[PDB]
């Protein structure tokens, strides 16, 4: 939580970064989105928020894998499909 | 120390051109060198080939073991015609033949 | 965590997960898992067999029908060993049969040793069939022990010896449940250093071909590949068990002790059938033997005769043609060996013989050798 | 010298794994049950009454 | 000669009832894991 506190604070730092999060806001989110909302959204994940949200878009899911160069010791698809899930949970 | 042509040469070269289709290597896209038994001095061999043609032997081969393990085939119109096939591999083990032969005479005396 | 580190496991891992293995291997392949599972079927049954059979000459063909009538289950137990060593067999002549075909024997050493576990089953098989004490039982126990006897010289204190005594009788009963016990162990540490030496170079493929640019894990794959084809062996030797128990089984060890009387025609087991007729075929008692013993023997000359440039026979229409009928020419003494020894039946068993040996000896060299030419290599 | 395992982050890795050490055992209780065909214990499943009386 | 004769053409047909199920599964098991061999698609680039 708190590494994300740091990075979005770190992050728009001067006219350029806050020009670039007004303009590409207003195109995605439709507002501005203030310094505080995303606060309370940090502040809102706990253990619980983290293991759910995660389970959601990892657990048991077929990833898309990217290989460029000496990858011969890449690990087969199906062998990569299976670490996406625990037989222990 | 020249001229002839032959009827029977054709013939020959019939019943090669037979056989090399009924082999059906060139089914799989290889290519007669591509099948060669990997003795060491055709290791050595491969090992001299220049870039591209090492290149080219892998993807060949590939390509094969591929279709091998489909059981399936390339389509007709791109089998390896007899006559447009290279023989790459053929002049660097025919030297590496003579070098070791060579060794093998200096190990007699 | 990690297969890879732990002593044990990384055995394990090498052998059976990570291991790279041809991405175009065939159900010809399937047959050497096959046969691990055939080694430990024979030893599960073969053990609780143990657990109630009973190796003196009196009891030992009454214990097995204590087993099939009164032991629970013994009867499917029973049936399991018996068609398991069928089975066993069969996987033998595919393996070793895909190992010609495909040049799998220019791996010496593992081609070397599994001959060696050719021997040491045929082995363990003679000695198990003797168990029972049943008439086909002792007299085929008569026969192939004999063969010994045509040995020069020490022929007959040979067969006395391993007779301990002056014919088959309760000593040799008792020893053969002995060796027939030990073998199966023996065999499985042969059959460990086999996989240990094809490691070394890991597996062949129908190409002939290395398949080093393609490489695939041996786990998903092979893992589930070997499932199936288990799956498939348990088929095929339930269907035996359970609805033709004896079919390959002759109906002659279903009556006891005869040392006084041969029946009429003995048969052998059915895998013996081709070297029977090999040996019967020449009327000689010392060439017969040694006809006998180089009709499998021969296997270990097979790698000094390869002279094809190629590896497999996938791109060698002549010597396909040779192969099935080196198989054709089997099934043929097959036949013969499991008929009387009379008129049609001794020229064709005497043509077939010099086939085998002509086509091995002479006929697949000269094949390779014009397959080559005609190539131009 | 247990004392090592002995904090708050050992006490909600403990939690999160009870759900399934509880479900385990329902896994392993149920198989064993079912194996040896438990006289007892499944004298009580409606169906499964293979067993008459 | 064959008391058993009953009980073993029951079980039998069982063997036959159950492997006519896992041998349709196990081999979808197979070809389920092989898929991604069996559909994948090669092409070369060399410069
Ligand atoms: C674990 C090691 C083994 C043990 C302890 C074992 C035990 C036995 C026993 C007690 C018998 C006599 C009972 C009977 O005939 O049914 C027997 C017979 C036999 N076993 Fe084994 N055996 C073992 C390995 C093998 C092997 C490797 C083979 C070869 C595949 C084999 C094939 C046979 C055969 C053919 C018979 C004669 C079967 C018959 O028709 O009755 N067994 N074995
Ligand atoms: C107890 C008997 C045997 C056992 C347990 C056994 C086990 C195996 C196993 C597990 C493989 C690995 C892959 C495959 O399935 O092909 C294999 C391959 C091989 N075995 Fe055996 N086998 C036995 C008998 C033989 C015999 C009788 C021979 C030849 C006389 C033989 C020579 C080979 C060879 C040459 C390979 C090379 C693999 C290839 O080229 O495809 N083995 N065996
Ligand atoms: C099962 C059998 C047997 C087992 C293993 C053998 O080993 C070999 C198999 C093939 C080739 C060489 C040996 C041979 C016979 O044991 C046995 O008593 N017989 N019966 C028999 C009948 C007539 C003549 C000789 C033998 C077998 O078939």
């Amino acid at each position: 939580k708190n590494l994300l506190r740091n990075a979005l604070v770190s992050h728009l730092d001067g006219t350029t970064p806050v020009c670039e999060d007004i303009g590409r806001s207003l195109l995605t989110y439709g507002r501005r989105i203030p310094l505080a909302e995303w606060e309370s959204r940090i502040a809102e994940v706990d253990a619980r928020v983290v293991r759910e949200v995660c389970s959601k878009y990892f657990y048991d899911q077929c990833p898309a894998v990217a290989g460029f160069g000496p990858i011969e010791q890449l690990p087969d698809y199906n062998r990569i499909r299976s670490g996406m899930f625990w037989l222990r949970f | 120390g020249r001229p002839a042509v032959s009827a029977s040469s054709r013939w020959l070269e019939g019943i090669r051109k037979w056989y090399y289709n009924a082999a059906g290597f060139n089914k799989l896209g290889l290519m007669r060198d591509d099948t060669i038994h990997e003795n060491d001095d055709v290791k050595e061999a491969i090992r001299r080939l220049p870039e591209n043609l090492y290149d080219d032997r892998v993807f060949r081969i590939k390509r094969a073991l591929d279709l091998s393990m489909r059981q399936q085939i390339l389509p007709k119109e791109q089998w390896t015609k007899y006559e447009e096939d290279k023989s790459y591999l053929e002049p660097y083990l025919k030297e590496v033949i003579r070098e070791r032969k060579e060794r093998e005479e200096w190990a007699k005396k | 965590n990690i297969r890879k580190s732990h002593p044990l496991m990384k055995i394990v891992n090498n052998a059976f997960i990570d291991l790279p293995a041809p991405s175009n291997i065939s159900s010809w392949w399937n047959f050497g898992s096959l046969l691990g599972i055939c080694l430990i079927l024979q030893i599960l049954t073969g053990l609780f067999l143990a657990m109630h059979y009973t190796s003196d000459t009196t009891t030992a063909f009454s214990s097995v029908t204590h087993i099939c009538r009164d032991v629970n289950y013994g009867w499917i137990i029973r049936y399991m060993h018996a068609n398991g060593a069928s089975m066993f067999f069969i996987c033998l002549y595919m393996h070793v049969g895909r190992g010609l075909y495909y040049g799998s024997y220019t791996f010496l050493e593992t081609w070397n040793i599994g001959v060696i576990l050719l021997l040491t089953v045929m082995a363990t098989a003679f000695m198990g069939y003797v168990l029972p004490w049943g008439q086909m039982s002792f007299w085929g126990a008569t026969v192939i022990t004999n063969l010994l006897s045509a040995i020069p010289y020490i022929g007959t204190n040979l067969v006395e010896w391993i007779w301990g005594g002056f014919s088959v009788d309760k000593a040799t009963l008792t020893r053969f449940f002995a060796f027939h016990f030990i073998l199966p162990f023996i065999i499985m540490a042969i059959a460990m250093v086999h996989l240990l030496f094809l490691h070394e170079t890991g597996s062949n493929n129908p190409t002939g071909i290395s398949s080093d640019v393609d490489k695939i894990p041996f786990h998903p794959y092979y893992t589930i590949k070997d499932i199936l084809g288990a799956l498939l062996l348990i088929l095929a030797l339930m269907l035996l068990v359970l609805f033709a128990p004896d079919l390959l089984g002759d109906p002659d060890n279903y009556t006891p002790a005869n040392p006084l009387n041969t029946p009429p025609h003995i048969k052998p087991e059915w895998y013996f059938l081709f070297a029977y007729a090999i040996l019967r075929s020449i009327p000689n008692k010392l060439g017969g033997v040694l006809a006998l013993a180089f009709s499998i023997l021969i296997l270990a000359l097979i790698p000094l005769l390869h002279t094809s440039k190629q590896r497999s026979m996938m791109f060698r229409p002549l010597s396909q043609c040779l192969f099935w009928a080196l198989v054709a020419d089997l099934l043929t003494l097959t036949w013969i060996g499991g008929q009387p020894v009379e008129h049609p039946y001794i020229t064709i068993g005497q043509l077939a013989s010099v086939l085998y040996f002509l086509l091995i000896l002479v006929l697949m060299p000269t094949a390779g050798t014009i397959e080559n030419k005609l190539l131009k290599w | 010298m247990l004392t090592r395992f002995l904090g708050p982050r050992y006490r909600q890795l403990a939690r999160n794994w009870v759900p399934t050490a509880q479900l385990w055992g329902a896994v392993g209780a149920v198989g064993l049950v079912w194996a040896t065909d438990w006289r007892l214990i499944l004298d009580w499943v409606p169906y499964i009454n293979g067993k008459f009386k | 000669a064959e008391p058993e004769h009953d009980h073993r053409k029951r079980m039998g047909l069982k063997m036959l009832l159950m492997m006519g199920l896992l041998l349709p599964l196990v081999y979808a098991m197979k070809r389920h894991k092989w898929s991604v061999l069996k559909s994948r698609k090669l092409a070369y680039r060399p410069p």
